[PDB]
């Protein structure tokens, strides 16, 4: 794939990307390889076919849906990070929409853990090489171009890192470091204070002054709510989890 | 002895400290007024005798009642003996006013002994902003140029409309609207030459002589006023819609090249009849229209410029940079016959190749060199008809690779030696057919295309006006994709021969009121050229004389390459694409600061709070930027970024207004020595004098100005023992290294050239193990004292004009210089005579050194422009609100006193001495 | 806002007011004027 550094030739790589739609996992392991020189392709028309790589990462998303050789795996988002659309991006809305559902069914493990979460712990190590691929997802430019959905699909993504601040099991998590982020998605959070009227709460120095006032409410997500646009009090629901991680950015 | 001064000092603290809360002290003290005055005369802890006149001052009217016309005097003295002293002001306005009531008497003596004096207190009026135009090209034969007064409106606003237009050259005129000389713009520089308004006449240093026009008036929309001058020598003479304004300039240094100006003021519109010819009077000229030679289109520009207009804001901008007759050898190294063989294998093959070229315009060989169609000797074999019928190639493409071995290049053996039927002579040349040269060899072909056009240069002279005379170093790439890459075609051959071929910098910066050291900060860079831009924040105490870069107090980010700069550089970031904004975002309380291009995270992460950081801009000398800060409009691909979510606002969403700033001025204004300078050592002391040294070995050259002007008998002296230029200094001056002497005359014609006499003079003076020593006397004219010794003294000029006294030294490292019939250290403060010397507070060392910050100016010029005549135009004055140091008289608005703001609080204390001057109500 | 109008806002004021003060003393003002600084301090 390192090496990767006649009109009928290009055609072959169109029978290859066929090759794709098919897509038993260890075939395909050897075929980021062939991915690899993909890359030496897009040198235009080839980001046609980064589309088409798009539905490529829709379908490694599908394993997302529900071990070592998962690793190899990760070894190809690595290959993804060689290739780091948006239509694409609420397909990965869907993605991280699978790793919410998953996330929150390692919660659910962690229930468990009360009185066990070890087998947990091995799918907090194959997460975070999920979190790899997050990186290459990292773009950001048309998130603020957003500031609704994609923030919201953060949201998604964001609510699932309120379990991460939830203990003993991230220690094994750290022991995947040892045999071997979340900022730049708190630039969606901050999409609740909506455009032009966001620019009067530096006169207040709109939303986001009622949001500061929410950082108190983590200090005691229902609580929120409580006080009181609900959907801004559920906006503060995401903050308050925040502030409550903000607690956590103590440990930081 | 030496413990002696401050124990008096200590005592006057003292008797001092008895004072100021009794009544009864000072009514002891009344008879001892007369005594205290006695005391304040002396000249080295006088601040104690200050402290005691002024309590008792606050705490005895009846001493008000008493104190004599003429003590009082001495004390407005001392302050002209101690320069600016705010204490003494608050002394003042002491004596003004008693315990309600008031003497009217002495007050009105303070006055008359100030204001008329004019020149001990600041003083200050306004001016309107003045904005000089040029001509894009500056001129290095003589040249002729036109200029309409389309429009004048003379009087609107207080001040009389500005409108002077004259010579001028890039080095010691560089005019900056916000102030800077006494009180104006054009004509002020000894390097420019100048015209305008009644009498005709001309200002250099912006003094007004009065050269009577042959008849007469000012400048109204009428005049075709129109300039020539004479290359060399400087023999401007204006004119007044064609009558000559009688013998004018002469003798002048040409150091840089020379142009035209047209300053101007108020609702003003000016024509050039350039592209359109008005009256051109016979002096060798030649018309500046025609001057459009290089790249360049003849254009207006406004000089210099620190503020161009642009879309979005004003961008901060220049220099940019600015010398041709000089044949620089192409037959200087003799060629070795073993390569000069192919050196006419090479020539022949790219004379046959020129047979491959011209023929497809139907030309074709035999025999007359005619000028018609289908006849040249050249479309042949080289050989065949000697070396003129073929001076396309080896008659001189053979002298051109003899240039290979003399432009700089050591050539060496390497490898073997290298269909239209058309008309007259057909040969396809190989291997032309192949050609791979090395890509710095194409520059080395333009030194060689370049030093052969430089010879035909040289008869240029002996000519219409030829856009060619001027080499390829300033010419179009078309002419230069002609004459140069034909060069290549001779040079195509030798791959095919296989032969090897082996071979002022600008600052800005945001105000001082501004240096938060709390809160959250994003500020904005946009971006214009993609240079050494470099931009960050600072403390404000760095100076901006210093180039910005290695300090402790500007962490910055490079407008290229793209690593960071403190303490030299940093490197973590890269460049950018030109246009793409650089903006920054800086924690408070926290340390942090993030650079970011476009919002592009990636900077000087854990430092300290100090002073309190701000934006600086740092272009390098060709560069040019643009800034915006606050507004909530400006928000484009940046601040709309991590500026939206992290807080971090800007500037302007605090204010209404705009954020003031300063560009650093390269005009070297003197200041007075501070204490630890990287070093030059000054000990005032007793016969008078004072001693100096280098000390540290340490770097080039000393212009030692003394601050004082001489007034219009007095000897004057300075021994040297360590080559150095010895010659009263002029006042307005500048320029930096060297400067033997790198500074004028005007003769004052009746246009016959008989002359009213002619004069100018000084405008300093220049000089060449006896010691050195120099004891000039004055009043009147200069009388030079070279050595101790008589010899002569060139200069001489007495309009009772004031200028300096002072000498450019070069260091010897140790003990530099020396220093110190009637002495003159008296005659220049307001007691004269006086006789005895008298070094004192105010005998100052203000050494001109460099770069200094002067105000941006929020509002100033509207001009607007146009082409197919040139009638460029310009709307509403609005005024230089300013004051001046009355000595070395320099206008500056007096919000610059803001921030050097020792002089605020000496204004400060002029007004509430005028306060006090006011006695309730005198009128 | 902190502009500062001049003087950290407030120093910016004082002098000003006191010329209105005074010269609202020695018979210059209102009419008019005056009754605009009225209105612009009560409101009413």
């Amino acid at each position: 794939y390192n090496a990767c550094s006649t009109l009928p030739m290009l055609c072959s790589y169109l029978p290859r990307w066929w090759e794709r739609g098919p897509e038993p996992a260890l075939p395909a392991g050897a075929p980021p390889p062939c991915t690899a020189v993909t890359s030496d392709h897009l040198n235009g028309n080839i980001l046609r076919i980064i589309v088409n790589n798009l539905g490529i990462d829709e379908a490694t998303w599908m394993k997302r849906l529900a071990v070592s050789r998962a690793r190899p795996e990760l070894l190809h988002s690595h290959f993804i990070p060689t290739i780091g659309k948006r239509a694409g991006k609420v397909v990965a809305e869907e993605e991280q929409l699978r790793l919410e559902a998953k996330a929150e069914a390692e919660e659910g493990e962690l229930l468990v853990r009360d009185e066990c979460r070890d087998l947990y712990a091995l799918y907090p190590l194959l997460i975070r090489y999920v979190d790899n691929n997050r990186a290459h997802w990292l773009p950001n430019a048309n998130a603020e171009e957003l500031f609704m959905v994609g923030e919201i699909f953060i949201y998604w993504s964001k609510s699932h890192n309120f379990k991460r601040e939830e203990n003993f099991v991230v220690q094994n998590e750290i022991n995947n470091m040892s045999f071997l982020m979340a900022k730049a998605g708190d630039a969606q959070s901050g999409g609740s204070d909506q455009t032009k009227k966001k620019r009067r709460g530096d006169r207040y120095s709109t939303l986001k002054k009622m949001l500061p006032i929410g950082l108190n409410m983590c200090a005691p997500k229902t609580r929120y709510a409580l006080k009181d646009v609900r959907e801004f009090l559920q906006n503060n629901l995401h903050l308050q989890g925040k502030v409550e991680g903000s607690p956590s950015l103590r440990w930081q | 002895a030496e413990s002696w001064k401050e124990i008096v000092n200590l005592l006057y603290e003292l008797l001092a400290s008895l004072i100021r809360g009794n009544r009864a002290n000072c009514a002891l003290f009344s008879t001892n007024l007369d005594w205290v005055v006695s005391k304040l005369d002396r000249l080295e802890a006088s601040s104690g005798i200050l402290e005691v006149l002024y309590c008792v001052l606050i705490e005895s009217p009846e001493v008000l009642n008493i104190i004599q016309e003429n003590h009082i005097k001495s004390i407005i003295s001392l302050l002209d003996k101690h320069g600016r002293n705010h204490k003494v002001l608050d002394v003042l306005c002491s004596l003004c006013v008693c315990n309600g009531v008031a003497v009217r008497s002495n007050q009105d003596l303070i006055t008359e002994n100030l204001l008329p004096g004019r020149e001990l207190l600041l003083q200050t009026n306004l001016i309107n902003y003045v904005t000089s135009i040029r001509p894009n090209i500056f001129v290095g034969g003589k040249w002729y140029f036109e200029v309409m007064v389309d429009e004048v409106v003379p009087f609107l606003t207080a001040q009389a409309t500005h409108l002077r237009v004259g010579w001028a050259l890039t080095e010691g005129y560089s005019p900056y609207p916000g102030g800077g000389e006494g009180w104006g713009g054009n004509g002020v520089g000894d390097d420019l030459y100048s015209y305008g308004f009644d009498g005709l006449h001309l200002w250099t240093g912006h003094v007004a002589r009065p050269v009577t026009s042959p008849g007469q008036h000012l400048l109204a929309p009428e005049d075709v006023v129109s300039c020539c001058l004479d290359l060399s020598v400087p023999s401007i003479s204006f004119r007044i819609n064609g009558c000559p304004v009688q013998g004018v300039f002469e003798a002048f240094n040409l150091d840089g090249l020379f142009f035209p100006v047209v300053s101007f003021s108020a609702g003003v519109k000016v024509r050039f009849l350039l592209g359109e010819f008005k009256f051109l009077p016979p002096p060798g000229y030649a018309p500046c229209h025609e001057a459009v030679l290089p790249r360049e289109r003849l254009r207006l520009e406004p000089i210099k410029e620190y503020r161009r207009e642009g879309p979005r804001g004003p961008h901060l901008v220049g220099p940019s940079r600015c010398f041709v007759p000089c044949p620089v050898d192409t037959v200087q190294i003799v060629l070795p016959p073993h390569l000069e063989r192919i050196r006419e294998k090479l020539a022949e093959n790219i004379h046959e190749l020129w047979a491959l070229t011209r023929i497809e315009q139907g030309w074709t060989y035999g025999p007359v060199r005619d000028d018609n169609k289908r006849l040249h000797p050249c479309l042949v074999n080289f050989h065949s008809l000697p070396e003129p019928e073929r001076n396309y190639n080896l008659q001189m493409s053979g002298e051109t690779l003899k240039t290979l071995l003399a432009l700089g290049c050591h050539v060496g053996m390497a490898d073997e030696k290298a269909y239209m039927m058309s008309n007259g002579y057909k040969p396809a040349p190989l291997d032309l057919s192949h050609v791979r040269l090395t890509p710095a060899q194409t520059t080395l072909v333009d030194r060689l295309a370049e030093n052969g056009h430089n010879v035909w240069a040289r008869d240029r002279v002996a000519q219409r006006r030829n856009p060619r005379l001027v080499p390829y170093r300033l010419l179009d790439e078309a002419t230069k994709r002609s004459n140069r890459d034909s060069l290549c075609q001779a040079v195509r051959t030798l791959l095919g021969y296989g032969y090897n071929i082996e071979p002022r910098v600008r600052i800005f910066r945001a105000e001082k009121s501004y240096t938060v050291q709390s809160g959250r900060w994003y500020f904005e860079f946009e971006a214009v050229t993609t240079g050494e831009m470099r931009v960050g924040w600072a403390r404000p105490e760095l100076r901006p004389d210093v180039e910005l870069g290695a300090d402790e107090l500007a962490y910055v980010f490079n407008g290229h390459r793209g690593q960071r700069w403190h303490l030299g550089s940093e490197p973590f970031g890269r460049p950018w694409q030109s246009g793409d904004v650089v903006g920054c975002m800086i924690d408070l309380t926290e340390n942090t600061i993030i650079f970011t291009l476009n919002g592009e995270v990636l900077a000087f992460r854990e430092i300290e709070i100090g002073d309190g950081f701000l934006p600086v801009c740092s272009l390098g000398p060709g560069q040019v930027g643009h800034l915006n800060l606050g507004q909530d409009v400006s928000s484009l691909r940046f601040f709309a970024i991590c500026g939206l979510q992290e807080g971090f606002e800007p500037f302007a969403i605090n204010m209404q207004r705009p954020v003031t700033t300063w560009f650093s001025k390269s005009l070297p204004q003197f200041e007075p020595v501070p204490p630890e300078h990287p070093h030059y050592e000054v000990a005032r002391m007793d016969l008078a004098h004072r001693t100096w040294g280098s000390q540290n070995s340490l770097v080039e050259m000393l212009f030692l100005r003394l601050s004082l002007p001489v007034q219009f008998t007095y000897y004057y002296s300075v021994r040297v023992f360590a080559c150095v230029w010895v010659g009263w200094v002029t006042p307005d001056y500048h320029q930096h290294d060297m400067n033997f002497d790198l500074s004028v005359t005007v003769t004052m014609g009746d246009e016959q050239g008989n002359v009213h006499s002619s004069l100018k003079c000084s405008n300093y003076m220049v000089w060449g193990s006896h010691t050195d020593l120099v004891i000039g006397c004055l009043v009147g004219l200069m009388t030079f004292t070279a050595n101790g010794k008589e010899s002569n003294t060139f200069f001489q000029v007495e309009p009772n004009t004031k200028l300096f006294p002072a000498v450019f030294v070069l260091p010897t490292h140790q003990n530099v210089i020396q220093f110190e019939a009637a002495m003159f250290l008296s005659e220049r403060k307001n007691p004269a005579p006086q006789c005895p010397p008298r070094l004192e507070v105010q005998m100052l060392m203000p050494v001109s050194w460099s770069r200094m910050p002067n105000h941006f100016l929020q509002v100033e010029t509207r001009r607007a422009g146009e082409r197919l005549g040139w009638a460029v135009q310009c709307q509403d004055p609005l005024t230089m609100m300013a004051l001046h140091i009355p000595e070395e008289n320099r206008c500056m608005d007096i919000l610059e006193l803001s921030e050097r703001l020792d002089l605020q609080r000496f204004h400060s204390h002029t007004l509430r001495l005028y306060r006090a001057v006011c006695a309730l109500g005198n009128n | 806002a902190r502009d500062p109008v001049g003087g950290s806002v407030e120093f910016q004021f004082v002098p000003v007011l006191k010329l209105v003060s005074t010269l609202l003393v020695m018979g210059i003002f209102g009419d008019e004027d005056v009754k605009q600084i009225l209105k612009m301090i009560e409101p009413e």
